């Protein structure tokens, strides 16, 4: 699935009231049995890098939060191999995992959904 | 809708066709011939570009230096190019400096010296240049894409002609080129801008009502070329970008195909990684190119004569380790013009065309020469009206008949200059021009 | 060009008899206002990148299917942004260019990987031509800033998304916009751009940070890619006399394989060398500059010492016959810039956004003998020379020299 | 260093009480000698390459056997080529600089792989530091050719093998040639000497091409690299009170972690700057200059003004204290710069090519206040004075500021 | 064999008059009838470039030479493939044959034999 299905379906169900009630509180909760934080990821960090349109998402970080990525990466695969988990200040809080990916993936996919439909005009 | 263009005619035949432009304050008049390097044979190869030298170098009247003067005076310039078929000679001027122009035109057309003395400083000159079209790398390209696609013809012949005729053209043989050429039923006297149609017609009157009709006169834009699948390479290891054309057979002025043609050139289109709009072309060659940087530009081409054309493209590039891989998917696109193309391409490319052939015209000199090629090519200006209409007429199954009997399974010719090593061998470059899956 | 104001934007339309029309937004914007060196020259370069309502990809697709054309370029006084469709499309161009004004993302993105790019590509190949370089370094030798700073981005001064966002608040205002129209019915252009920019924000006039001053003094580019030589004198009282001047001294030939029968001309005779007196009027300052290129510094050098004599010449007595032709070939240029629409365009830009009358080509002054002698010597005997070399520097003259 | 005459080579020697000899050959063969851009550079470069004797490789491989080492550079008045070794080992020395003068091969792949390369590291070494850049940027201005030729070769101007091969047939010469031993027994060196050196040509002396001529003007030379600044003043008639003037003015401190209590070391006050004052003599012209390096270009011009009011101030008055604090600081340096083996034998070289004696650092002179003052009075009032600013340009001042 | 010692023999050989008056003709016939002439080559042109030495010696060619070589290599490359001989000005003759790649070959050779010795040196 593409970043943007993700999002756009993830606005209708945070759009309904009812919808919202009883997903937002599960999702929190698959949040944190998911355990990504205990290995101070963000939940950004996890997506899959390897395509076309994610390395160039990547190329267009600020270097700073390029920089700090690469870290946490390295950090996590420090916990991973030596089979630990994060402690104190290494745990990702709530408040610190942002979205720090999202926009840029979601503007290099809207040119190349938008370059595909294009691909494709009829003039009337 | 522009002004009408008008045409009228003088007794010897020569046409004076115009197009006035009440908001210009400039004119370009001039004087287009259907004559140029082809009408030359081997040993005299080079008369028509040597004479248009001489032409500025003083008449009966006027010498070279009061020639100089009486221009500055007028305020505006004068111009001259000779191609393969058609020769123009053209002065930009004031609105109310024209009847000067026509008559300078006129002096150095009828009457001009051709002075021994003359014809042996300009034959310097001319040996100079030999040695210095070989930076303009496009023309390098295009000069032998000629001489091999009409490999021992008349049009694969140089402009310039050979060093050996140059040192041996006599005012003999060029007084004879001109007379035989510059003939009134050949010329056409155009004028662009501020000019009054009636006032031009008066002046052609005045000045060119002495110039001599040919023996058979035939109709403007008159005439076998036999197509050589062949390949030029100039490697050169030193050179930093690779200068690739390739072409087929196309089509002349007067074929039924001649839009067709268009319509699938378009389709291909131009690409210059300078242009910032470039990457965003709808041109699926464009897409591939740009997105991998095969190339720093192609140019799509069709190119007309009386009786043949030459339909290709040329490409620049300094990724010489993938020059396969744009020769390939240039080849590739040309394929899918058989294979694949719909309305979905065609109507894009002719709601490109519509406006492109209007957009070109843009100033007096281009109207000028839109009037004088279009009169020397076809006979007549045909109309914007006339042109939307056969542009209409083209359609996707019209162009799939075209590509498969011009494209597709054809020979190419192909000239390769720079670091073309990547460039791989003749056969499997033709290969590219059909599909297996097909 | 018909004049008018459409919702605080001034429009200058001309209606024609063709079926193409040329659509310019010209921006009080060019270099002599750049906050940032270069930063001008970017923001022409982000023009038509990623708005708001319509993405680059988008626009470049639409532009396709009307089958027209962008063209954008950046003076020391105006950016302009020039379109060019046929007639009927002109309400999706008012609302392309208000979008550019109002809606521009200005993405750090597009910054990096499209914008720069390009703007350095501009670049290298204006360059090519040496003589450029030694005319931009002749600039800067005169003027230091203001007219004096580059038109171009360069690499050793980097601009950032910052600056151009800055600069940008600044020029897309009602303030900085003029809007012409060539091929345009002017009612209905006017009603378009009335529609369409009446959001704009009416920002306020840029300004030149600092008077314009004059120095003299000399450049030495050190390039491998050819030779050339400017020598410019810094004008404090611009008059249209320098026009004539610069005509009358000449350079290129008016006719092919031939050199000329101005004097500029007449000094490259026994030389493979090019030549072209040119001035440039900036209203409160100006710059007379005679260019030489060629391939020999030795014949550059030579052409130079020859320059500066027919300019002291000049300065002693013209004759009538070369006053007319001085009159016919100023008339002619300012005829030729008056219709080639990228010049066109920022001329009445010029009139519109600051208050210069334009000067119709038939009311191009007649200036006598004496008039015409009188410019050369104060030229002549100027107290501020400019003088920028290009190429093998060592081997070209210096301002003591000439 | 008692001088003398061996088979038409002047010799000095200096016996000493040391293990370690230095041996030089200083040849009149510096840049302002030079015939082609750089070619001195090259030269100099191209010592103890192959020779008919003896390769480059076999010359490295038996140096290390003696554990000697090799030092080379180029002035604009000399190429110094030294070696130090144990004192024993003087023979062996001598012989080695005979090959290389009369039978260096200078081989075309030499030149390309070998000597070209290692001129370009040693130039882009130098160039690291812009206060070198400005100081050399302010000679090119200053004298034009001559000695305002390059010192260093560069990429613009290539230098070929025919280049350096003419200018060695010149310079390699017994006219053009300086032997200087320290701890080196001088009857001893004339011996080896003189059986050596017997078979090189005679030759004529090496000229400069034209006559010093001074200039006054401005470089700027934009690099992104660090920002310097010289004022330079030309001086037509070099004089002595010029060195008490430069150790004066001063510049740098005499205590770690201070600034220093010279008038230009108290003008960087409050800045991260640094400054020197320097005069070069070179015979019939000299250079009194001034460069100021630092990361801020608003620093550099900061402390430019306050450089230059120094000087002003300085015309004015010097104390008692400040003139004997010159003598003091002046007859150091002299004598630290006949220490230096590699400033020491350019002094004697000086004495034994031109015939300038030199000035032991016990015989400087003591300036009264009056005479310095004058001196800098001098230089306040030029009429040709010298800016060279590197880094970023549009930020550093202009002559016409100072 | 090094390029030095076919060199060295045969300056031994060229010495000996008695030795040149029977080696001499001998070569003569030999170089005759190994027919590369008819090809188009040079003598030097067959020697055997595949070699960090020889490499370095066709680096240090002037360019001149080095497009001439490249010309004539791909000349008897296409004599060769077409199963033909070189006539009129593509055969070279004898003195045309000259040792353009001799003294480039026996510079390098001379540099990487003396370092082999004096890398092999003992201090007595």
């Amino acid at each position: 699935a593409s970043i943007t299905s993700v999002v756009k379906t993830s606005e209708l169900i945070l759009k309904s009231p009812l919808l919202s009630k009883i997903v937002v509180p599960l999702a929190k909760t698959y949040v944190k049995f998911s355990g990504y934080r205990q290995l101070g990821f963000k939940m950004n960090d996890l997506i899959i890098e390897e395509t076309p349109n994610m390395q160039l998402a990547l190329r267009r970080l600020p270097p700073t939060e390029s920089y700090d990525r690469v870290y946490r990466l390295i950090r996590a695969t420090q916990f991973s191999l030596s089979h630990k988990l994060a402690t104190g200040n290494d745990i990702t809080k709530p408040e610190e995992d942002d979205h720090y990916l999202i926009p840029y993936i979601l503007d290099v996919e809207a040119e190349a959904f938008e370059k595909d439909a294009l691909d494709n005009l009829e003039v009337v | 809708v522009s002004p009408k263009t008008r045409t009228s005619n003088l007794k010897n035949g020569l046409t004076i066709a115009s197009e006035s432009n009440p908001l210009v304050q400039t004119a370009t008049v001039g004087v287009w011939i259907d004559a140029g390097s082809r009408n030359e044979n081997a040993y005299n190869n080079g008369t028509a570009h040597f004479f248009e030298h001489l032409a500025f170098k003083g008449t009966d009247k006027r010498s070279q230096h009061q020639l100089e003067l009486d221009i500055e005076n007028m305020g505006g310039h004068l111009n001259a190019y000779t191609s393969r078929e058609s020769t123009v000679y053209y002065a930009k001027s004031f609105k109310d400096d024209v009847p000067k122009s026509v008559e300078i035109l006129a002096d150095i057309l009828q009457h001009s010296k051709l002075a021994e003395s003359a014809i042996d400083r300009e034959r310097e000159v001319i040996t100079r240049e030999l040695e210095e079209v070989n930076k303009q790398y496009e023309e390098v390209v295009f000069d032998h894409l000629h001489a091999t696609a009409f490999m021992n013809q008349p049009l694969g012949r140089t402009i310039l002609g050979p060093r050996e005729n140059i040192q041996t053209i006599t005012n003999t043989e060029l007084r004879k080129f001109i007379t035989e050429n510059y003939t009134a039923d050949r010329m056409v006297l155009v004028g662009a801008g501020a000019v009054d149609h009636d006032a031009l017609v008066e002046l052609a009157e005045k000045y060119f009502s002495h110039l001599p009709s040919s023996q058979s006169p035939v109709p403007l834009g008159t005439p076998i070329p036999n197509f050589v699948g062949s390949e030029v390479r100039l490697r050169d290891d030193t050179m930093p970008v690779a200068h690739i054309a390739i072409a087929v057979e196309g089509v002349s002025w007067t074929s039924e195909d001649y839009y067709t043609a268009l319509v699938a050139q378009a389709i291909i289109g131009n690409y210059d990684r300078a242009v910032g709009t470039s990457r965003h072309q709808g041109s699926r060659l464009s897409n591939i190119v740009s997105e991998n940087n095969l190339a720093n530009s192609f140019q799509s081409f069709s190119t007309s004569y009386s009786d043949t054309g030459l339909w290709g493209i040329y490409l620049t590039s300094e990724n010489t380790t993938q020059i396969d891989d744009l020769v390939h998917f240039t080849l590739k696109e040309w394929n899918r013009l058989s294979t694949s193309v719909s309305n979905l391409q065609v109507e894009r490319a002719k709601s490109q065309l519509k406006a492109g052939l209007l957009l070109s015209l843009d100033g007096t000199t281009y109207v000028a020469e839109d009037i004088g090629r279009q009169l020397t090519t076809l006979g007549r200006r045909v109309t914007p009206a006339e042109v939307e209409a056969k542009l209409e007429a083209v359609t996707e199954h019209d162009v799939r008949a075209w590509a498969q009997k011009t494209l597709y399974d054809k020979d190419i010719a192909l000239v390769g200059l720079g670091p073309i090593e990547g460039l791989y061998d003749y056969n499997r470059i033709r290969n590219d021009m059909s599909m297996m899956r097909w | 060009f018909s004049t008018a104001e459409a919702a605080g934007v001034k429009v200058a339309a001309q209606d024609g008899q063709s079926p193409i029309s040329d659509l310019s937004v010209v921006l009080r914007g060019g270099s002599r206002y750049a906050t940032v060196p270069g930063v001008s020259h970017i923001l022409e370069k982000f023009a038509f990148q990623n708005t708001v309502p319509k993405s680059a990809l988008r626009f470049v697709r639409e532009l396709e299917l009307f089958g027209g054309k962008l063209y954008t370029h950046t003076t020391r006084e105006h950016i302009v942004l020039r379109t060019q469709f046929l007639k009927q499309d002109l309400p999706y161009f008012v609302d392309a260019f208000a979008n550019v004004l109002k809606e521009t993302k200005f993405q750090q993105f597009e910054l990096t990987e499209r914008v720069a790019p390009v703007a350095e590509l501009d670049l290298l190949k204006r360059e090519s031509d040496p003589a450029f370089t030694a005319l931009e370094a002749a600039h800067e030798v005169a003027f230091r800033t203001g007219l004096g700073n580059s038109v171009y981005a360069q690499g050793y001064s980097p601009v950032t998304l910052e600056d151009v966002k800055e600069f940008a608040r600044q020029v897309y205002a009602k303030q900085n916009v003029a809007v012409v129209g060539n091929n345009v019915v002017p009612a209905d252009l006017q009603q378009l751009v009335g529609t369409a920019f009446a959001d704009l924000q009416e920002g306020s006039k840029v300004t030149q940070a600092g008077t314009t001053t004059l120095h003299g003094g000399e450049a030495r580019v050190r390039t491998s890619t050819g030779n050339a030589l400017t020598i410019a004198l810094p004008i404090a009282e611009p008059k249209p006399v320098y026009h004539a001047l610069a005509s009358f001294l000449g350079g290129p030939a008016s006719m092919p394989w031939s050199v000329g029968a101005s004097p500029l001309a007449q000094a490259t005779v026994g030389t493979h060398t090019s030549v072209k007196a040119t001035y440039h009027n900036y209203g409160d300052a100006g710059l007379f500059a005679i260019t030489i290129k060629g391939d020999s510094p030795a014949e550059i050098s030579q052409v130079a010492h020859k320059a500066v004599q027919a300019l002291k010449d000049t300065g002693a007595e013209v004759t009538e016959e070369q006053a007319a032709r001085a009159y016919a070939k100023s008339k002619f240029a300012a005829a030729e810039a008056f219709e080639n629409p990228d010049s066109s365009a920022s001329v009445i830009g010029m009139e519109l956004l600051s208050g210069v009358s334009r000067i119709a080509p038939e009311n191009v002054q007649k200036f006598t003998p004496a008039e015409l002698s009188e410019a050369a010597a104060q030229l002549s005997a100027s107290a501020k020379p400019v003088v920028a070399a290009v190429g093998q520097v060592h081997a070209l003259p210096f301002a003591d020299e000439l």
